[PDB]
């Protein structure tokens, strides 16, 4: 309960697009804001965008603009991240991350984060 | 000898919250079933408001944590349903629609409606927008989500000033602060009767029909150098739109039930063009540069801006309501120029099958209006949303409009909901009658 | 006006405090349901007039367990013990609002008013039985 | 601009003790276990979320954020990582003797 | 019974306040919710309750604020002031009715009820508190 | 606590009476609407809260009618026609609980009920009024 | 009317005898009723009765 | 007088409420074929 499930590590090719969902159960979905961070192994954790489950809202940091596209399906309680223009350099493993069981309502930190998804490229 | 002496009537108050109370203006002129935020039972203010100036008094607000903006947002929600509850399903129109072009952004389509009687069918023709229409040849929106019920058409959205008004016991204190927080401590608060009038309009990414401030611009966020929180930038002066649907839309009245009439978009008569605003150019160039000043203040480099990265279709546009049809006007005219009568146009698409809240349940259908649809938007405020992790040399505000009671607290910020309890212990001198 | 006198001296708030007694009630000037139409609204306006009693009568109800129902002002026979406040009538009265003075002795605020319901009211009513009986 | 070093030295009963500086430094702390995702272990420099020891605590200062823990145990061994807001830190790898 | 001395004179209305006092309220001999059922009779019902509460209260408010909560008949110091009314004491209570009273002061009645909270009852008390300081 | 001395004698009794004097109204520090969530429960709790007024309300207004509103214990000046009941002093109050004794005497309070009313409170204000007019 | 409006049927357990109902004013209120056996309505009523 | 126009809403209401739970003839509104009895 109140938990964040990913989907299975995935290895692409350059230039080829992939889909880390991160699906939400136990809690009001749409309430709480799914942020998306990564994290190289042998780097600092880097920080993608934020993306509310109300009308989508999504925002990016500019070293993932134009690449980065979140979507959602709130009948489904699922949250998306789709990269475009995958490089070499985009290997991490990618969390989705978010705000329920804090007294702050300032939106940060992060408490609860998802499975892990190993992506490299 | 000191002895206790209770005083009835002290004035001391505590921040606790209670449930507030419309109070329309003295405009009970109805003549038809209207005012979908009145409604039948809004009683009427006072012609006399009791505003009363405090002084030597300095209280804390938080126009973030204040709960008048939550009781808003779930009356308007309430209104919302409450409305819609006798109106007209739209049950039987979830069908198969026979969609053929007209030349664009309307779709004529033919579908199939039982009559008032079971048995007969009828075959009609409706023009229905682009974005109201999924592939399927086609289908309405969300009939494949939720049910759809039509707004009823003797029921008018235009927003009347509605006085929220705390009950007997209880008070509203209003900040007198010409440059203020937001939160934090108020030099002059001034308890009221109840509050200003308030229009409820519903708008994303540009506050429509507001109040101004006085001296300048006020910057307003919970800490502002946090991105998660939408910025309200509420503007001291108030620039000048036309919105208008300048194309003639005949209504047909479409037979579906007994008593339930589905008025649709008719035969479209003069010329297919587009529903655009004027937002000036002079007074928004002035305003956008006068927007700089105050956000300049806040950090130390250039403030650049762009339009809306995604989102569904009602926050990526500049969403309204325009004489009972729903706006959706492009905002990348507006903020494009990273910052440091020849007027500008946004292209504004239509669309009747509205799901507004986003909640799961009624989404209406808007029915259309008879001749030209010309407003009057106003522009009190915006709403910006700063950008991710970048370099100190410039920062980037996107347009954004979140939830709802961002909208409510470009209006209540002012206002704050405190119980007065007049029962107080103090020393004195005073003695009463001894028994013995 | 109501609520005018909360920045002024406890001195002089003291002498308008009939104007914040009126506003807990009524009211009744304002509306009475109002019955000239015949929703959200009508449920939620009648559990605001029904809270409005339950808060006013509270008060007038402890007023009168402390046998002060009638009056706005009254003095009791309750000496104050010093551990509640330890400031004099010169600190208390000329110097200081109403506002500050409930934020440092709300913690005994609770035992203080069961000293008005036990100490005199309790007490003075059994000797003023005792004394009227002759 | 949110750095912090890489190793700092420790012994079960002495405690291991983390700066962090930057603007608005140490918002939150985070324990990433090798193999999952992180955990938070305090929230607001100071406060303490539900579901972590007492012996999780930090310190604020002017810039630079404090995390001290105290009493070490074998399974705490970690990689720490000093946040604000978006902004991440370099990483602090835990040294038990 | 209720409202039986509407015609009658003055003096003669005047012993018989209590049985107008009583029937103001009740209330809770005819009914209770009533419960013994468990509708539009329903909601009109208890907005009526509301309202014959909420208009009790009032009154005894009123009379709370001009020090006399407790009696029907209450004498005061505020001197009656002749542009109000010119008649004369036999004039009015051995050849007049309340009703025909009430609808030639009805101008001034509001501040005659300001007269009562500030001249008498706003002062009594400060004097009050000033005499049993001693 | 309250109803505690239910079976004591009256005069142990006697002594406790604030306890239960607090507790018909009170109410407001157990809950205000709640406005925590924003039913059946919605209707019930209303109905709850009006019927705690109205019947609180009733004996307030039944002792403000004998005079006797500030007061939880009052004195009175009509005399014990001892038809109603025959018992003594130390019959009553040091070997008889409040239990019994409303039970024999239920019949004839109503008429009791109308001596408190008439007999003095509607006498007194007579003579009072006619007592302070020199 | 099945073009005009809907119809729902009276459930036949309930009845439309009309029974005597009595209107009555809450407390704080009265109803003053007019005693004149030739009454015209409007126009004043020399003997009137509250009830 | 407003008590006629309170008791006309009434029982307008209670017209309303007493139909409330009772049996909608929806389904009834189709093509009745009708022959005389005489
Ligand atoms: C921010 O605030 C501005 C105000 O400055 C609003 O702009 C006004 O919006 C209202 C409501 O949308 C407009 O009022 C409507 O005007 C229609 C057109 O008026 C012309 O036609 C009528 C009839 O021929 C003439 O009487 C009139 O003089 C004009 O020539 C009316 O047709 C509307 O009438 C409504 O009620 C009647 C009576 O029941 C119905 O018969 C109609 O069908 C209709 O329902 C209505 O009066 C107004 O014109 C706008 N401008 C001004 C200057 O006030 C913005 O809408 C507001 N922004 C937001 C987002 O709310
Ligand atoms: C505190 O706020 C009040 C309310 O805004 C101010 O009163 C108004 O002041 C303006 C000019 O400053 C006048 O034009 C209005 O007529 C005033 N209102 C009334 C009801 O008289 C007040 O001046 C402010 N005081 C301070 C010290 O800021
Ligand atoms: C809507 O689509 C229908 C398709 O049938 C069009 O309606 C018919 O158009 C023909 C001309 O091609 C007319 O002769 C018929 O009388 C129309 N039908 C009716 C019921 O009027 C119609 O042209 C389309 N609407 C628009 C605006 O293009
Ligand atoms: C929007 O419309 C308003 C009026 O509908 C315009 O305001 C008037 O403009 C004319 C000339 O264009 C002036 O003579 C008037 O004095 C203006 N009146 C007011 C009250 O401003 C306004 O110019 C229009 N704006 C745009 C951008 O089209
Ligand atoms: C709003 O309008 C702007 C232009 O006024 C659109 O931005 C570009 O428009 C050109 C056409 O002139 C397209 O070819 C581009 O694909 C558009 N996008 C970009 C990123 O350049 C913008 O798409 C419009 N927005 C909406 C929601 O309609
Ligand atoms: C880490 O924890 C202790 C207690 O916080 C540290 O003791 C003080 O820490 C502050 C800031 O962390 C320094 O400014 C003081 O100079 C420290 N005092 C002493 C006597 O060291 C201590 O630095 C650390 N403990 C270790 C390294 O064992
Ligand atoms: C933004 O919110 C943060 C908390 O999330 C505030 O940060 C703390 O503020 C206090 C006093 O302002 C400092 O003593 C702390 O050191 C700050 N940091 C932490 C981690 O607690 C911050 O003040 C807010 N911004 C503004 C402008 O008020
Ligand atoms: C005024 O009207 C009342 C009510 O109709 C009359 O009182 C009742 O009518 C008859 C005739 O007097 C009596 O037999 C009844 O017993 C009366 N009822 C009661 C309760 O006493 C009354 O008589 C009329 N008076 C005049 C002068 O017309
Ligand atoms: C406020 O302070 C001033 C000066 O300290 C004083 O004269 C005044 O009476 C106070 N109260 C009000 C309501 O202005
Ligand atoms: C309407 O119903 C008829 C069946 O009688 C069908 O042939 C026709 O295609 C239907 N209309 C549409 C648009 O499918
Ligand atoms: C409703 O239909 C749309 C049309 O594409 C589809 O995308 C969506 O998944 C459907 N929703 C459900 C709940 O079946
Ligand atoms: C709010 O504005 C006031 C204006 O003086 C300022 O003192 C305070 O620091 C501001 N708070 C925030 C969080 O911006
Ligand atoms: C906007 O203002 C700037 C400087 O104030 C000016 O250079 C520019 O020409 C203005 N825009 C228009 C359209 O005149
Ligand atoms: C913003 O849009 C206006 C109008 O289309 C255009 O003239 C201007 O060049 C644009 N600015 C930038 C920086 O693209
Ligand atoms: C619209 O803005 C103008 C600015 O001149 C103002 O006069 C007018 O009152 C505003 N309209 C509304 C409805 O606030
Ligand atoms: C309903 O049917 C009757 C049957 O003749 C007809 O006269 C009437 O006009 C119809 N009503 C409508 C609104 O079409
Ligand atoms: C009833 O249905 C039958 C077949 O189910 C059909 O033949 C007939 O025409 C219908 N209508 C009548 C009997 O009015």
């Amino acid at each position: 309960q109140v938990q964040l499930v990913q989907s299975r590590a995935e290895v692409k090719k350059p230039g080829a697009s992939v889909k880390v969902s991160c699906e939400a159960s136990g809690y009001n979905f749409v309430d709480h804001y799914i942020h998306w961070v990564r994290q190289a192994p042998g780097q600092r954790p880097q920080w993608v965008g934020w993306m509310n489950p109300q009308w989508g809202q999504v925002n990016y940091a500019r070293t993932f603009q134009g690449r980065v596209t979140m979507t959602r399906d709130t009948s489904i309680d699922t949250a998306y991240m789709q990269l475009n223009r995958l490089t070499s350099g985009d290997t991490a493993v990618y969390y989705c991350a978010t705000q329920v069981k804090l007294d702050s309502s300032a939106g940060y930190p992060f408490d609860i984060w998802g499975q892990g998804t190993m992506v490299t490229v | 000898d000191l002895w206790v002496t209770v005083y009835y009537g002290v004035p001391v108050w505590k921040e606790a919250k209670t449930t507030l109370f419309c109070a329309s203006d003295a405009k009970a002129y109805d003549k038809e079933v209207r005012n979908v935020w009145a409604t039948h039972a809004c009683v009427p203010t006072d012609p006399n408001p009791q505003e009363i100036v405090l002084e030597n008094v300095t209280e804390n607000f938080n126009m973030w944590k204040n709960d008048m903006v939550d009781q808003m947002h779930e009356d308007i929600i309430s209104l919302w349903d409450q409305s819609l509850k006798p109106c007209v399903k739209l049950t039987p129109l979830c069908v198969t629609l026979n969609c053929k072009n007209v030349n664009g952004e309307i779709k004529n389509c033919s579908f199939n409606t039982t009559t008032e009687l079971r048995d007969k069918k009828q075959k009609v023709y409706a023009l229905f927008y682009k974005p109201d229409v999924v592939p399927l040849e086609y289908i309405l929106i969300n009939c494949n989500s939720s049910t759809i019920t039509q707004a009823c058409p003797k029921v008018s959205f235009d927003p009347i000033p509605i006085h929220y008004c705390a009950p007997a016991g209880y008070a509203i204190l209003k900040c007198n602060n010409k440059t203020f927080n937001g939160t934090g401590p108020c030099n002059n608060v001034s308890t009221v009767q109840c509050t200003h009038g308030i229009k409820p309009v519903v708008s994303t990414q540009l506050l429509l029909n507001g109040s101004l401030a006085e001296e300048e611009i006020i910057v307003r966020s919970e800490n502002l150098t946090n991105n998660i929180k939408t910025i309200i930038v509420h503007l001291n002066k108030s620039v000048e739109i036309n919105c208008t649907r300048p194309n003639n839309n005949t209504r047909k009245s479409v037979r579906i039930g007994p008593g339930q009439w589905f008025y649709a978009t008719g035969e479209i008569i003069g010329d297919i063009r587009e529903a655009h605003c004027n937002i000036s150019r002079e007074t928004w160039n002035s305003t956008l540069i006068q927007v700089k000043e105050k956000l300049r203040e806040h950090y130390n480099k250039t403030i650049k801006f762009e339009p809306s990265s995604g989102g569904d279709l009602e926050v990526t546009t500049h969403s309204f309501n325009c004489r009972g049809e729903f706006f959706y006007c492009n905002t990348t005219k507006l903020f494009n120029e990273t910052k440091l009568n020849k007027t500008i146009i946004l292209p504004c698409r239509i669309k009747q099958i509205i799901n507004m809240w986003q909640e799961v349940g009624r989404a209406m259908y808007a029915p259309p209006i008879e001749g030209n649809i010309t407003c009057k938007s106003n522009i009190t405020g915006l709403l910006l949303t700063w950008d991710g992790g970048e370099n100190s040399t410039e920062g980037v505000f996107r347009p954004g409009g979140g939830n709802m009671k961002d909208n409510w607290r470009s209006e209540l910020y002012k206002y704050k909901v405190v119980e007065i309890k007049p029962l107080g212990v103090a020393p004195t001198k005073c003695k009463r009658k001894v028994v013995g | 006006g109501f609520l005018g006198a909360a920045g002024s001296t406890m001195g002089a708030a003291s002498m308008t405090l009939t104007v914040q007694a009126r506003q807990l009630l009524s009211g009744i000037v304002q509306q009475q349901s109002n019955l000239l139409r015949a929703t959200v609204w009508g449920i939620k306006q009648l559990q605001t007039r029904v809270l409005a009693i339950e808060r006013y009568l509270k008060d007038q109800q402890l007023l009168g367990l402390w046998g002060c129902s009638g009056k706005l002002i009254c003095c009791t026979a309750v000496p104050w013990n010093s551990s509640w406040s330890n400031k004099s009538l010169g600190d208390i009265w000329d110097n200081m609002t109403w506002m500050q003075w409930d934020r440092e002795i709300s913690n005994y605020t609770n035992t203080i008013f069961r000293l008005l319901e036990e100490s005199q009211n309790q007490q003075e009513k059994n000797e003023k039985d005792l004394l009227a009986l002759d | 601009a949110l750095t912090q070093p890489r190793s700092v030295s420790g012994s079960p009963g002495q405690s291991v003790n983390i700066s962090c500086t930057g603007a608005y430094s140490g918002l939150g702390w985070y324990q990433q276990h090798p193999g999952r995702a992180p955990k938070l272990i305090i929230y607001e420099v100071n406060r303490r979320p539900s579901g972590v020891s007492d012996r999780f605590s930090g310190s604020k200062s002017g810039n630079t954020a404090s995390l001290t823990i105290s009493g070490l145990r074998t399974e705490d061994e970690a990689d720490y990582f000093c946040s604000a807001f978006e902004y991440f830190g370099e990483g602090t790898k835990l040294t038990v003797l």
